[PDB]
């Protein structure tokens, strides 16, 4: 196998605090009601008000804003646990429950121009207009293969290494068995996730007059892919990160940045 | 560069006929047109710019406009001023000039370099712009020349360049009258084919009329 963490104090504390916040039953059950509503509506993305989160635990709010990936993963674990506690079958139906953010971001609320490298790995709420969109493509998150020669059925999993170090091993699609038996993929059994890329440009009525406009690339995934079309004045709340380059040998030190959207809103 | 030069030019100035000497020395290859040569001498030597406080700018440039029927050496006058004056740039109302009146920003054809090509009005910031065929200019050229003459500045708002760069040139223009023959029956404004605001910014307006005068024709043919 490999390294497996046992006592991650920070992760345990984050999960405990997020589950305490999501309990909400004594705190007039606002997020309890929201979780129940999403359960009924058959949704798997909870939108959390950062203002309420800060009011409950300013420490957790700051940690989430300044450390996006870790705290979002902890929040999603807590949300999945809460969803299982309220209703186990739905939790088992949906593998991962996502968390998007909303509310008043003191300094993190920026535009494509003011969005600088100081916000990398942070939660940023960027306003703008969608200059272009891409076709919704499916990325395989879990492929299933069947071997006619041996009747075996294997299942490979691919992790979401969009903004993480990725190696050729993780992104190799099996095409033979260990004995060189051709495989056949079971598309129906396989798990795909819809993925789209949009471009957010600073609103012309907001951009400094006479200058060229500033843009940013945004990545949308399952349940957020088709939330906008070109010309939409959208607010994208997401995590700003550097996209890994291809395996090189010489690096120029230049890193394309992108916004992994965790929530999209229209006017 | 002027040591014995500066020694002798003072004596030439004290000569006491230096004004007439200069007026006769302008355009030695052009016969007659003493008034035009005198105006060109005054334009070449220029005036004195001033600005009460920093709020009442007044130009010190003597603008000249030679409006004349064909065969009157307006082009030769402009070319001589190009040859003599330092920082003298020749542009034409047509599109067949190396430079143009209006400034743009583009990648240069030869240098392949993204360059802010300022106009022929700016390439003579402290010199002379010789605008031939002044009556045959585009709308953008007319607006650019209006801006330069009235403001002595050129404003670009093109790609991301929002700038205002100074063009304090002296404009010597050549033009033809409506119909190709100046008619004194009508006034200069309605003879020249130019807007009144454009005309107003000219200090000297040389009406180069052509008439069939025996002696003048004989002397010009001799020359
Ligand atoms: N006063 C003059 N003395 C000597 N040569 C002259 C005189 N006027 C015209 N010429 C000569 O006659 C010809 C006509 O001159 P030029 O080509 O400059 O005309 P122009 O005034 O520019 O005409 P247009 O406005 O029609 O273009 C040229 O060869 C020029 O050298
Ligand atoms: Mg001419």
């Amino acid at each position: 196998a490999g390294t497996v963490v046992l006592d991650d104090v920070e992760l345990r504390e984050a999960q405990r605090d997020y589950l305490d916040f999501l309990d909400d039953e004594e705190d007039q059950g606002i997020y309890q009601s929201k979780v129940r509503e999403l359960i009924s509506d058959n949704q798997y993305r909870l939108i959390v008000n950062v203002n309420d989160l800060r009011r409950k635990n300013e420490k957790r709010a700051n940690r989430l804003l300044n450390n996006a990936f870790e705290e979002l993963v902890a929040f999603q674990r807590a949300l999945k646990d809460f969803v299982a506690s309220i209703d186990a079958t739905y939790a088992k139906q949906y593998e991962e429950f996502y968390v998007g953010l909303e509310g008043s971001f003191g300094s993190k609320h920026v535009s494509p121009r003011t969005l600088t490298s100081c916000f990398l790995s942070c939660v940023v709420c960027v306003e703008g207009i969608v200059t272009k969109c891409s076709l919704v493509r499916p990325k395989v998150v879990r492929s299933v293969h069947y071997c006619p020669a041996t009747k075996k059925t294997i299942e490979r999993r691919y992790s979401d290494l969009t903004t993480l170090v990725a190696f050729p091993s993780s992104s190799v699609y099996p095409t033979k068995d260990e004995e060189n038996n051709p495989l056949e993929t079971e598309y129906g059994l396989s798990v795909y996730k819809d993925h789209q890329t949009i471009t957010i440009q600073e609103m012309p009525e907001k951009a400094p007059a006479g200058q060229l406009p500033r843009s940013v690339d945004v990545i949308l995934d399952d349940d957020l892919v088709d939330k906008a079309k070109p010309g939409d004045r959208v607010q994208v709340v997401g995590t700003y990160r550097c996209l890994p380059g291809k395996k090189g040998g010489y690096t120029s030190g230049t890193f394309r940045t992108v916004l992994i959207a965790c929530n999209v809103k229209q006017m | 560069l002027t040591d014995e030069d500066v020694k002798m030019i003072t004596s030439l100035s004290k000569d006491q006929q230096i004004g007439e000497k200069i007026f006769a020395s302008i355009a030695p290859s052009i016969y007659g047109h003493e008034d035009i040569k005198r105006g060109l001498a005054l334009a070449l030597f220029g005036g004195e710019p001033k600005n009460p406080g920093g709020k009442h700018k007044v130009r010190g440039d003597i603008n000249v406009l030679l409006c004349g029927d064909p065969g009157t050496a307006k082009s030769q006058f402009l070319k001589y001023i190009e040859k003599v004056s330092s920082r003298a740039i020749f542009t034409t109302g047509q599109g067949a000039s190396a430079v143009g009146l209006t400034a743009y920003v583009q990648r240069h054809p030869v240098s392949r370099e993204w360059t802010l090509e300022a106009g022929a009005l700016v390439l003579a910031d402290r010199g002379v712009c010789l605008i031939d065929e002044f009556d045959k200019m585009n709308d953008q050229d007319r607006t650019s020349i209006h801006e330069a003459m009235e403001q002595q500045s050129i404003s670009i708002s093109k790609a991301g360049i929002v700038t205002s760069l100074q063009a304090r040139c002296t404009v010597i223009a050549a033009a033809n009258p409506i119909g190709g023959r100046y008619d004194p029956s009508l006034t200069f404004s309605e003879n020249v084919d130019l807007t009144e605001p454009i005309i107003s910014r000219f200090d000297i307006l040389c009406v180069v009329r052509d008439t069939v005068d025996p002696v003048q024709d004989e002397m010009l043919a001799r020359f």
